C-alpha cells in the first residue's frame, strides 16, 4: 500500500496503487483506494481495509447533511475536526491511516491523519507500507509551486517506487487532481505492470468431469 | 496417518494408507509407509516420517553386522530390542516415532511394537497412527485366528478404507504385505478411489 | 468422557446412552439417565460438564411444554431441534456460555423419523447415525460398516449390541450398563436396559 | 553479542565505471544518545578491497583486528599472492554463520567494496550469514530511503562515470539526514579504483528548510 | 520533544524544536508545537501526539467560552487550572508534557508546568521534553536573574541548540515567540 | 532477542521425464517487505547430470551447497568415480539430519538422470525424508504449483483423456506457463526464470522474464 | 599412562612374549575333557592337597552360566579375573539377544579379550 | 486455527451472461467428519445465491439473520433486490460485530434482474467488500484455488465450458487441501433455467 | 494408573497386579506382565512411565543375577531391595531420573517372607500390605479391614477376592483380569489368573 | 557515577565524585573512584562497583608484570589495550564504564573511554556516569580549545559541582587529579 499527495501551485495531486494482500497472498488486483467526501475533498485510505471503508463513509454522509444545511461549500478544516475527534474516541482501535485533500474558499489544503488521532497539514505526505520509498523521491524532487503537469509526472514517480520497492504494492497508478474548478479523477494513469500471455493449450471440452447427479429447474 | 499389522495362522498382515500432509496442506499421496528392512523382517512409518525413516535404515545395518559374525538371521524380538535401546538414549529430546516390528522368527510370528518414549510390547493385532482408533473398530470385528488367506486380505484392506473415510489426515492407497515363512511378499496397492466403487455395491 | 448413540432407521430412532454418572477416580451413581423427554415423540440426550447438562436441557423442555399449552398441537421435531440451536449461539458470546454437547431424537407423522446433531458450538447436522463422547472414536467405524438404510429394528438391536461390546474390549473406561430407548409411530417405548454382568 | 551498545548506522554503496565508492557517516549512537561524534566506520583493507559496517560497533574493531592481522601475515610470505576482494567477502560470511550457529552473533551488517583485475566487487554480509553481490546496497534505513533511489537510476542506466556516482551518493546522504533520527550531517567517502583506495574528509550536506514558512 | 519557556519583566519567550517522530523514523520534519490558546496565553506540548492536540482543543473550547462570559481576557493561572484539571483526571490515559506560559494584564507575564503526573507549579523558567536532560548543566549556570526580552531570545536560541545537537529525537528548525503585552511575535530561526 | 532465522523466499520447480529432467527457479531475494537483488537463482549444477534447487533461509542454502560439493570431490579420490544421483540423495538424507536438533530451513529437490538416462526426482523436508516422484514443487508458492500439475502431468480428476507421455516441447511451455500464474498472486516470486533442462549430452540453460513487482 | 611395546617381532617373525606365555601353561596342573553324545566330563588332575586347607576355595572347575562349564591351567592369577569379565559378558547377551549364550560365542569373546591383549601398550 | 476448525471452500465464476458456484460437501471437527451433505450455498431470491465458509456456526447463524433482514427487504419495497445492495446489505452486518466478529467470509453470485448481468464480489470477516470481473475464492484451501483459476479462466465462456473449467478447478484444488473434500456441489445460474449438479469426487 | 497389592502372610507372600498394557484411550494388550524374577526366592513389581519401568528393572535383575554366579549364594530379599534404593537415589539428581514406583517381595530362609515398598523418591519402608496406583485409594481400606497378622493363604485369596470385587465397582477404569503368584519355602509359585467375565 | 577527564597540553586532569549508592541508600559517603594503575596511569570507574575494582587489579598485574620485563616506563595506549579485552571477552558479564586517563613520555597527555560495550576511543575530553547526561550540553559550549592546566581544574570542578547538584545518584566531595610529567596531584575539593 502506497499512498502520496502534493500541493501544486493551483490544487492537489493525490495518487495510490491497487493491490489488496491478504497475509502475503494478493487477493485484489484492482482495489480503488481514492474515496469521495464531497465534490471538492477526495481522501486516501491505508490500514485496515475495512476500517477506512466504513470511517470514510460515515464522514462523507455527514458533510452531505452539513452542507445541505448550510447551503454552501464544505471545507476542508471540517473534515479533518470531524475525523481527528472520532479517532481520538476509540483510542486507535480503528486503524485507519488518511491522507486527506481538498479545496476550499481559502485554497487548497493537504492533512494527513494516523490512527490514534494525529494529524498535521503539510505540503507533501506519503501513508502506506512503501510510503518510505515514495518519501525518498519526494524529498529529493520537490519544489514549490509547481505546474500540474510537473505534478502529476511527480506523484506517478513516486507511487511508481513504492511498486518496485515494496512486496505489498505495485499494480497501475490511480491518480486525482483537485483544482478550484476541474475535478479529474482517472484510475489508469499508467500500466507499469502486465500479465505474461499464456503459451500452452489447457483447453477442455465438454464430458471431461464425471457427474453424479445433475437437476434443472427453469425460470421465467 | 493409519497403519495396522495382525497375525494370524498363515503369517502376519502389513497395511498402511500412503498420505502425508503438513499442516493442513498435502505434501504426497504416495508415500511408501511400510519399508523393507531386510528380505525377512518388516517395518513400518508413524509419526515423525525422517525419524522412522532414519532408525530403522540404521536397525538394518546392524541387523546385518549381526548375521556375518554368527551366521544366523536374527531373532524378532532382539531386532525391537536393539531399537528399543537407541531410541532411550534420545529420551525427552523431541523424536517422534510409533512403528511396529513384524516377521517370522525361530518361534513362528512376530510382532512387536516400539515406541519413542521406551514401550516394548508383544501382541496380536495393533493399529497404529492418528487413524487408529478407526481401525480397531472393523478389524476387532472381523478378527479370527483362523482365517484364510484371500479372507485375511479383505479384512486388511477394508479396515484401512474405514480409517481413511472418518480420518482427514489419512488417504491415498493402500498397500498390503504378507510375512511368510520364507520372507515377506508384497501383496497389491490399491487406490481408495477405486475401492470406493467397489466396497459400494 | 461418557457415550451415547443413534442408530436411526426407516420408521424408527434407535437411541442409547450409558448409565454412569463420574467422580474424581470414583462413580458415584450407576444407574443415572441422560435422557430427557419433551413431547410424546421427541427425546434429547446431553452430554458435557456438571451443571449445564441438567439446567440447560430442563430450560428447554419449559419451553417445548409451554408451545403445546398454548397452541394445542405440538413442535415438529425439526422445529424443536432449531429452536435449541437457537439458544446455544445467542448464549455463546456470552459471560456464560453452556458447555454441552447433545443430539436430538424424534419422530413426526408428515416426515417420519428425523435425528440431529449438535456440539458445544451449536451447529446441526442430520445424520443418519451419529456418537457423542471418546468413544465414538471407537465405534462409529462399526457402524458404517454395517448400516443399511433399509433396516430392520429387529437386527438394528443387535447391530448396537455388537457396536457395545467392541467398546468393552478396547475402551479403557468402565461403563457396565446402557439404557435403550426406540421412537416410532407410537411414541417412546422403552427397551431392555442391556448390560455386561461384572460378577 | 546479546544486546548492542553503541551502534552505527546506513552504509551506502554503488559500482561505477571502474571502482566502488562508499559512504558513511561519523557517528556512534548509544540508544537515542550521540555519544561519540567523531569515530570512523570504513576500513581500508590492503590495496584493492574496502570495508564499511553497521550495527555494534564493539564488534567492528574486533574485525578491524582479526582482518588487520590475517593481511599483514600474507603480505611477508611473498608469494606474489594476495587476497580477492571476493575472498575477503568469503572468509567474512563463514565468520558470521559459524558465530551465529553458536548463538552468539556478531550484531553487524558490513558492504564489501572491492576493485580487482579490472572488474567492481561490491557484497553484502548479513549478521545472519545472508551473502549476495549487487550494483548497489544500503544497509538499515537506507534499504528504505536510499536504496529507491539507487535503482531507478541504474535501470534507466546501467553503468556510471565517477562524477555520476559521487554526485549520486550526496543526494542519497541528504535523503538519510532528513529522514533518520539516528544520522549526522558528518560524513566520509571511501573509494577503490585501481590506483588505490582513498578516504576523503568529514564532508557534510547542505539541507533545504523552506517549507518551514509554510503554515 | 525540547520545549522551553523563559519569562521576562514585560512578558514571557517560547522556544520548541520541529522534529516529530515514530520510533526512529522522521514523520514530521517541520512541526509548530507553540499552540495559541488565546490571545496571550500558549502552550507547548510534548510526549504523545495525538493526545497533547486533543486537550489543547478542549481547554481552547472552555477558556473561550469562559472569557466570553466574564467580559474580560482571561488569567494565565484560570488556562493553567485547566490543564491539570483534564491531565489529573485521565492520568492514566494520557502523556503529556505541557507547558503553560503566557502574558496577563494583572500579574504580567507567568509561566506553569504541567507534567505528566498532573501537577502544576510556577517557575521563572521552564524546561520540558525528552531532550531537555542534557541542557539541564548549561540553564543553571547560564540563567541569570533579570533579563532583557533580547537576552532570552539569544538564551534559549543557544539552549536549544544544545539539545538538538545532542539529543537524537530532537532536530529540525527552531520556532521562537515572545509575548508582551504588545502582542506576540513569531520567527522561524536556524542556527 | 536475536532469533536465528528468516524467511526469504523462492520457489523452485522440478519434472522428471523420459530421458529428461527440468529444473526450474525464480531470481528474487528478499526478506521481511523489501527487495535484496533481482538476480540469485537456485539453478546449483552439481555434476553434468544432477542439478540442485534450494529454497528457504538463504544463509543455510549457501552453507549446505558448499558442504555437498565438497563431499563429491572426497567420494571421487576415494572411489575413481562420480557420484550418481541416487547416491547424492541418500547422502544429503544423512547431512540434513546430523543436524536434528539445529535444523537447516532448506527445501530441497534434487532432478537429474539415473544410470538408465530417465528423469529422477528426489524432494527433501528440512530433516531428510525422501521419496522418488515425477514433479515435485518446493517452497513459497508450492501451494500453487502443485494442484496444476496433477491436472496435466498427472492426468488427474479427468475424463475420457488419453495418456500420452509428456515431451520435452510440452513441459517447457507447461513450465513458463505455470510460473507467469504464480507471479501474479505471489508476492515472493520474481522476476526472471531460471531453467535448467538436464538432457544425455549437457546442462542447457534458459531464462525468462516475469513481472517486477 | 605407561606406553611401552611389550609384545614385539623376533628377526625370524615370532612374538618372545607370547611364546614364552605359552611355557607357563606349560607347567600347570593338567586338565582333561572329552565329549560324549549325551553327557559331556571334563576333570582336572594334580589337585596337590596339602589336607590344612578348604577344598572349594581350590577349585579350578567354574561356571559362567548354567549351560557353560569352564576349566583352565597355567597361573591361577590372571585365570580368575578374565573368568570374571566372561561372566559379564554371558549376563549382558540376555539384556540383549534374549536366548542363553552359545558355547561357541563365549569363547570368541575370550579369544578376542586375549588376543588384543597381546596388541596393546604396556601390557603382558 | 479459527477458520481451520471446520474446513471449507467456495469458489465463484464469471462467465459470458452466467455465473456459475460451487462448495464442498464436508462437515468435521477437526479430524473428524460428521456428516457430507452440509449446506454452504443459500438461495437469496431467483438468479441470486451467497455462499458461505468459515465457522459452521456462523455460516448457519448469518445465513438466519441475512434471511431475516431479506424478507423485510422485499416486502417493504415492491420488488427484488439487486446483486450488488446485497453486498452492501451483510457489509453493515458483518461490521457491527466489530469486535465481537462473525468467522465466516461470504461469496456473492448473481445475475443482475432487469439487464441480465453477473456480478461476483466477496467479503473478509468484518466486511471489506471486493467485486472482480473473473473469480472469487475463500475458504481454507485459497493459495490452491488461485493456482486453478489464474490458470484456466477464458474471458468469455458459454455455461457448457464454465461448467468444465470450474469443475476442474475445484476437484484439484479440494483434492490437495485435508480438512475439505467429501463431495463438490456446483449451481450454474443463468436468465432462462438454473442448474445445480454434484460432482463424483474422492471420498478420500 | 494401574494396579497392584501386597499381601504378606506368616510363612507367604501373596502378591498381585493387573494385565492392561495402556494408550491414549485404548488399550494395546490385554495379558501384559508387570512381575519381574531376579531369583527363586525374589520377584519385583513395577509401576512407572513407558520407558523406565522396563529398562530399569532388568537392569537390577542383571545385577542380581551376576552376584549369585561370582559368589554362589543369592542375595537375601532385604539385600536386594536396598540395592535398588540405592540405585535411585543415585540417578535422582542427575538429567535423566527415573520415574518408577515399585514394591519388591522376598522369601529367605533365616528371616522368612518379607515385603517392602518404594516410590519414585527411593523410600524404603517394610510394610505388613501396601499397594499403588489410583486404585490403592479404593483398596486399602478394604485391607486394614479385615487384615490378620496370622491369616492363612486360603483365606488370603478370598481377601484378595474381595479386595478386588470393589475395584470394578466404583474404579472408573476397566481392569478384567489379575495376575497372581505366591512366594513361600519353595519360591514362586502360579496361581489361578483371577478375573471377571465381561461378557 | 559522575567521572570526567579533560587533557591539556602538558598532561591530563581527572575528576571524580564520591557517592556510592545502593538503590536509594547511601553506602559509602566518600569514595575513592580515581585508581592507580602505574605511576603517571590513572582510571576512573563507573557501573558496577565489585567488577570495576576487580577488572582494575587485574589490569594493575598485567601492566606492572609488562613494564619491568621491558624495562621501560609503559604506554597510555597500551594500558587502555588492556582494559579493552577484558571488557569485551566478558561484555555479557560486566558492567563497566573505565576510563583511562595518563601522561606518556612519547605523546604526552592522553584520555580513552571505553563505555560498556568494549569499544575504544581517544578524546579530547571524556564523561561517564550515571550523572553525566545532566551536563552535556554545559560541557559543550563552555569547552575551549588550548586551555591552561588551572583552567582545567576550574572546568572540570564547576561540571562535576553541576551535575551533583541535579542528579541524586550523584553527590558528596569531589576528588580531583592532575597529571603531568612532574608527577601527580591529588586534592579534595568541594564547592
Amino acid at each position: 500500500t502506497t499512498i502520496a499527495g502534493v500541493v501544486y501551485k493551483d490544487g492537489i495531486v493525490l495518487g495510490a496503487d491497487t493491490r489488496a494482500t491478504e497475509g502475503m497472498v494478493v487477493a485484489d488486483k484492482n482495489c480503488s483506494k481514492i474515496h469521495f467526501i464531497s465534490p471538492n475533498i477526495y481522501c486516501c485510505g491505508a490500514g485496515t481495509a475495512a476500517d477506512t471503508d466504513m470511517t470514510t463513509q460515515l464522514i462523507s454522509s455527514n458533510l452531505e447533511l452539513h452542507s445541505l444545511s448550510t447551503g454552501r461549500l464544505p471545507r476542508v478544516v471540517t473534515a479533518n475536526r470531524m475525523l481527528k475527534q472520532m479517532l481520538f474516541r476509540y483510542q486507535g482501535y480503528i486503524g485507519a491511516a488518511l491522507v486527506l485533500g481538498g479545496v476550499d474558499v481559502t485554497g487548497p489544503h493537504l492533512y494527513s491523519i494516523y490512527p490514534h488521532g494525529s494529524t498535521d497539514k503539510l505540503p507533501y505526505v506519503t501513508m502506506g507500507s512503501g510510503s518510505l520509498a515514495a518519501m525518498a523521491v519526494f524529498e529529493d524532487k520537490f519544489r514549490p509551486d509547481m505546474e500540474e503537469e510537473e505534478a502529476k509526472n511527480l506523484v506517478s514517480e513516486a507511487i511508481a517506487a513504492g511498486i518496485f520497492n515494496d512486496l505489498g504494492s505495485g499494480s497501475n497508478i490511480d491518480l486525482c487532481v483537485i483544482s478550484k474548478n476541474k475535478l479529474d479523477f482517472l484510475r489508469p494513469y499508467t500500466v507499469p505492470n502486465k500479465k505474461g500471455t499464456r503459451l500452452g493449450r489447457y483447453r477442455c471440452e465438454k464430458g471431461t468431469t464425471a457427474v453424479l447427479t445433475e437437476k434443472i429447474t427453469p425460470l421465467e | 496417518t493409519t497403519t495396522l499389522a495382525f497375525k494370524f495362522r498363515h503369517g502376519v498382515i502389513v497395511a498402511a494408507d500412503s498420505r502425508a500432509t503438513a499442516g493442513a496442506y498435502i505434501a504426497s499421496q504416495t508415500v511408501k509407509k511400510v519399508i523393507e528392512i531386510n528380505p525377512y523382517l518388516l517395518g513400518t512409518m508413524a509419526g515423525g516420517a525422517a525419524d522412522c525413516s532414519f532408525w530403522e535404515r540404521l536397525l538394518a545395518r546392524q541387523c546385518r553386522i549381526y548375521e556375518l559374525r554368527n551366521k544366523e538371521r536374527i531373532s524378532v524380538a532382539a531386532a525391537s530390542k536393539l531399537l528399543a535401546n537407541m531410541v532411550y538414549q534420545y529420551k525427552g529430546m523431541g523424536l517422534s516415532m510409533g512403528t511396529m516390528i513384524c516377521g517370522w522368527d525361530k518361534r513362528g510370528p512376530g510382532l512387536y511394537y516400539v515406541d519413542s518414549e521406551g514401550n516394548r510390547i508383544s501382541g496380536a493385532t495393533f493399529s497404529v497412527g492418528s487413524g487408529s482408533v478407526y481401525a480397531y473398530g472393523v478389524m476387532d470385528r472381523g478378527y479370527s485366528y483362523d482365517l484364510e488367506v484371500e479372507q485375511a486380505y479383505d479384512l486388511a484392506r477394508r479396515a484401512i478404507y474405514q480409517a481413511t473415510y472418518r480420518d482427514a489426515y489419512s488417504g491415498g492407497a493402500v498397500n498390503l504385505y504378507h510375512v511368510r515363512e520364507d520372507g515377506w511378499i508384497r501383496v497389491s496397492s490399491d487406490n481408495v478411489a477405486d475401492l470406493h466403487e467397489k466396497y459400494s455395491g | 468422557m461418557e457415550y451415547l448413540i443413534g442408530i436411526q432407521g426407516p420408521d424408527y430412532v434407535l437411541v442409547a446412552s450409558d448409565r454412569v454418572a463420574a467422580s474424581n477416580i470414583v462413580q458415584m451413581k450407576d444407574d443415572h439417565d441422560k435422557m430427557f423427554k419433551m413431547s410424546e415423540k421427541i427425546l434429547l440426550l446431553c452430554v458435557g460438564e456438571a451443571g449445564d447438562t441438567v439446567q440447560f436441557a430442563e430450560y428447554i423442555q419449559k419451553n417445548v411444554q409451554l408451545y403445546k399449552m398454548r397452541n394445542g398441537y405440538e413442535l415438529s421435531p425439526t422445529a424443536a431441534a432449531n429452536f435449541t440451536r437457537r439458544n446455544l449461539a445467542d448464549c455463546l458470546r456470552s459471560r456464560t456460555p453452556y458447555h454441552v454437547n447433545l443430539l436430538l431424537a424424534g419422530y413426526d407423522e408428515h416426515e417420519g423419523p428425523a435425528l440431529y446433531y449438535m456440539d458445544y458450538l451449536a451447529a446441526l447436522a442430520k445424520a443418519p447415525f451419529a456418537a457423542h463422547g471418546y468413544g465414538a472414536f471407537l465405534t462409529l467405524s462399526i457402524l458404517d460398516r454395517y448400516y443399511t438404510p433399509t433396516i430392520s429394528r429387529e437386527r438394528a438391536v443387535e447391530l448396537l449390541r455388537k457396536c457395545l461390546e467392541e467398546l468393552q474390549k478396547r475402551f479403557i473406561l468402565n461403563l457396565p450398563t446402557f439404557s435403550v430407548r426406540i421412537i416410532d409411530k407410537n411414541g417412546i417405548h422403552d427397551l431392555d436396559n442391556i448390560s455386561f454382568p461384572k460378577q | 553479542t546479546q544486546n548492542p551498545m553503541v551502534t552505527g548506522t546506513s552504509v551506502l554503496g554503488v559500482k561505477f565505471e571502474g571502482g566502488v565508492v562508499i559512504a558513511a557517516d561519523m557517528l556512534g549512537s548509544y540508544g537515542s544518545l550521540a555519544r561519540f561524534r567523531n569515530i570512523s566506520r570504513i576500513m581500508r583493507v590492503n590495496n584493492s578491497t574496502m570495508l564499511g559496517a553497521s550495527g555494534d560497533y564493539a564488534d567492528f574493531q574486533y574485525l578491524k583486528q582479526v582482518l588487520g592481522q590475517m593481511v599483514i601475515d600474507e603480505e611477508l610470505l611473498g608469494d606474489g599472492h594476495s587476497y580477492s576482494p571476493r575472498a575477503i567477502h568469503s572468509w567474512l560470511t563463514r565468520a558470521m554463520y559459524s558465530r551465529r550457529s553458536k548463538m552468539n552473533p556478531l550484531w553487524n551488517t558490513m558492504v564489501i567494496g572491492g576493485y580487482a583485475d579490472g572488474e567492481s566487487f561490491l557484497g553484502y554480509v548479513d549478521m545472519l550469514g545472508v551473502a549476495y553481490e549487487a550494483p548497489s546496497l544500503a544497509t538499515g534505513y537506507g534499504a528504505y530511503l536510499a536504496q529507491p533511489l539507487l535503482r531507478e537510476v541504474l535501470e534507466k542506466q546501467p553503468v556510471l562515470s565517477q562524477t555520476e556516482a559521487r554526485d549520486l551518493v550526496e543526494r542519497c546522504m541528504r535523503v538519510l539526514y532528513y529522514r533518520d533520527a539516528r544520522s549526522y550531517n558528518r560524513f566520509q567517502i571511501a573509494t577503490v579504483t585501481e590506483k588505490g583506495v582513498e578516504i576523503e574528509g568529514p564532508l557534510s550536506t547542505e539541507t533545504n528548510w523552506d517549507i518551514a514558512h509554510m503554515i | 520533544t525540547t520545549i522551553m519557556a523563559v519569562q521576562f519583566d514585560g512578558g514571557v519567550v517560547l522556544g520548541a524544536d520541529s522534529r516529530t517522530t515514530t520510533g526512529s523514523y522522521i514523520a514530521n520534519r517541520v512541526t509548530d508545537k507553540l499552540t495559541p490558546i488565546h490571545d496571550r496565553i500558549f502552550c507547548c506540548r510534548s510526549g504523545s501526539a495525538a493526545d497533547t492536540q486533543a486537550v489543547a482543543d478542549a481547554v481552547t473550547y472552555q477558556l473561550g467560552f469562559h472569557s466570553i462570559e466574564l467580559n474580560e481576557p482571561p488569567l494565565v493561572h484560570t488556562a493553567a487550572s485547566l490543564f491539570k484539571e483534564m491531565c489529573y483526571r485521565y492520568r492514566e490515559d494520557l502523556m503529556a508534557g505541557i507547558i503553560i506560559a503566557g502574558w496577563d494584564p494583572q500579574e504580567g507575564g507567568q509561566v506553569y508546568s504541567v507534567p505528566m503526573g498532573g501537577m502544576m507549579v510556577r517557575q521563572s523558567f521552564a524546561i520540558g521534553g525528552s531532550g531537555s536532560s542534557y541542557i539541564y548543566g548549561y540553564v543553571d549556570a547560564t540563567y541569570r536573574e533579570g533579563m532583557t526580552k533580547e537576552e532570552c531570545l539569544q538564551f534559549t536560541a543557544n539552549a536549544l541548540a544544545l539539545a538538538m545537537e545532542r539529543d537524537g529525537s530532537s532536530g529540525g528548525v527552531i520556532r521562537l515567540a515572545a509575548i508582551a503585552e504588545s502582542g506576540v511575535e513569531r520567527q522561524v530561526l536556524l542556527g | 532477542r536475536f532469533s536465528p532465522y528468516v524467511f526469504n523466499g523462492g520457489t523452485i520447480l522440478a519434472i522428471a521425464g523420459e530421458d529428461f529432467a527440468i529444473v526450474a527457479s525464480d531470481t528474487r531475494l528478499s526478506e521481511g517487505f523489501s527487495i535484496h537483488t533481482r538476480d540469485s537463482p537456485k539453478c546449483y549444477k552439481l555434476t553434468d547430470k544432477t542439478v540442485i534447487g534450494c529454497s528457504g533461509f538463504h544463509g543455510d542454502c549457501l552453507t549446505l551447497t558448499k558442504i555437498i560439493e565438497a563431499r563429491l570431490k572426497m567420494y571421487k579420490h576415494s572411489n575413481n568415480k562420480a557420484m550418481t544421483t541416487g547416491a547424492i540423495a541418500a547422502m544429503l538424507s544423512t547431512i540434513l539430519y546430523s543436524r536434528r536438533f539445529f535444523p537447516y530451513y532448506v527445501y530441497n529437490i534434487i532432478g537429474g538422470l539415473d544410470e538408465e538416462g530417465k528423469g529422477a526426482v528426489y524432494s527433501f523436508d528440512p530433516v531428510g525424508s525422501y521419496q522418488r516422484d515425477s514433479f515435485k514443487a518446493g517452497g513459497s508458492a508450492s501451494a500453487m504449483l502443485q494442484p496444476l500439475l496433477d491436472n496435466q502431468v498427472g492426468f488427474k480428476n479427468m475424463q475420457n483423456v488419453e495418456h500420452v507421455p509428456l515431451s520435452l516441447d510440452r513441459a517447457m511451455r507447461l513450465v513458463k506457463d505455470v510460473f507467469i500464474s504464480a507471479a501474479e498472486r505471489d508476492v515472493y516470486t520474481g522476476d526472471a526464470l531460471r531453467i535448467c533442462i538436464v538432457t544425455k549430452e549437457g546442462i542447457r540453460e534458459e531464462t525468462v522474464s516475469l513481472r517486477k513487482d | 599412562s605407561y606406553d611401552r611395546a611389550i609384545t614385539v617381532f623376533s628377526p625370524d617373525g615370532h612374538l618372545f612374549q607370547v611364546e614364552y606365555a605359552q611355557e607357563a601353561v606349560k607347567k600347570g596342573s593338567t586338565a582333561v575333557g572329552v565329549r560324549g553324545r549325551d553327557i559331556v566330563v571334563l576333570g582336572v588332575e594334580k589337585k596337590s592337597v596339602a589336607k590344612l586347607q578348604d577344598e572349594r576355595t581350590v577349585r579350578k572347575i567354574c561356571a559362567l552360566d548354567d549351560n557353560v562349564c569352564m576349566a583352565f591351567a597355567g597361573l591361577t592369577a590372571d585365570a580368575r579375573i578374565v573368568i570374571n569379565r566372561a561372566r559379564v559378558e554371558c549376563q549382558s547377551h540376555r539384556l540383549t539377544v534374549e536366548d542363553p549364550v552359545t558355547v561357541e560365542y563365549i569363547t570368541r569373546y575370550i579369544a578376542s579379550l586375549k588376543q588384543r591383549y597381546t596388541q596393546s601398550n604396556g601390557r603382558r | 486455527s479459527i477458520m481451520s476448525y471446520n474446513g471449507g471452500a467456495v469458489m465463484a465464476m464469471k462467465g459470458k451472461n452466467c455465473v456459475a458456484i460451487a462448495a464442498d460437501r464436508r462437515f468435521g471437527i477437526q479430524a473428524q467428519m460428521v456428516t457430507t451433505d452440509f449446506q454452504k450455498i443459500f438461495p437469496m431470491g431467483d438468479r441470486l445465491y451467497i455462499g458461505l465458509a468459515g465457522l459452521a456456526t456462523d455460516v448457519q447463524t448469518v445465513a438466519q439473520r441475512l434471511k431475516f433482514r431479506l424478507n423485510l427487504y422485499e416486502l417493504k419495497e415492491g420488488r427484488q433486490i439487486k446483486p450488488y445492495t446485497l453486498m452492501s446489505m451483510v457489509a453493515n452486518l458483518l461490521y457491527e460485530k466489530r469486535f465481537g466478529p462473525y468467522y465466516t467470509e461470504p461469496v456473492i453470485a448473481g445475475l443482475d434482474p432487469k439487464t441480465f448481468k453477473p456480478f461476483i464480489c466477496s467479503l473478509d470477516l468484518i466486511g471489506c467488500p471486493m467485486v472482480t470481473d473473473d473469480f472469487v475464492v475463500s475458504g481454507t484451501c485459497a493459495e490452491q484455488m488461485y493456482g486453478m483459476c489464474e490458470s484456466l479462466w477464458e474471458p468469455n465462456m458459454d455455461p457448457d465450458h464454465l461448467f468444465e473449467t470450474i469443475s476442474q478447478a475445484m476437484l484439484n484444488a479440494v483434492d490437495r487441501d485435508a480438512v475439505s473434500g467429501m463431495g463438490v456441489i456446483v449451481h450454474i445460474i443463468e436468465k432462462d433455467k438454473i442448474t445445480t449438479r454434484t460432482l463424483k469426487a474422492r471420498m478420500d
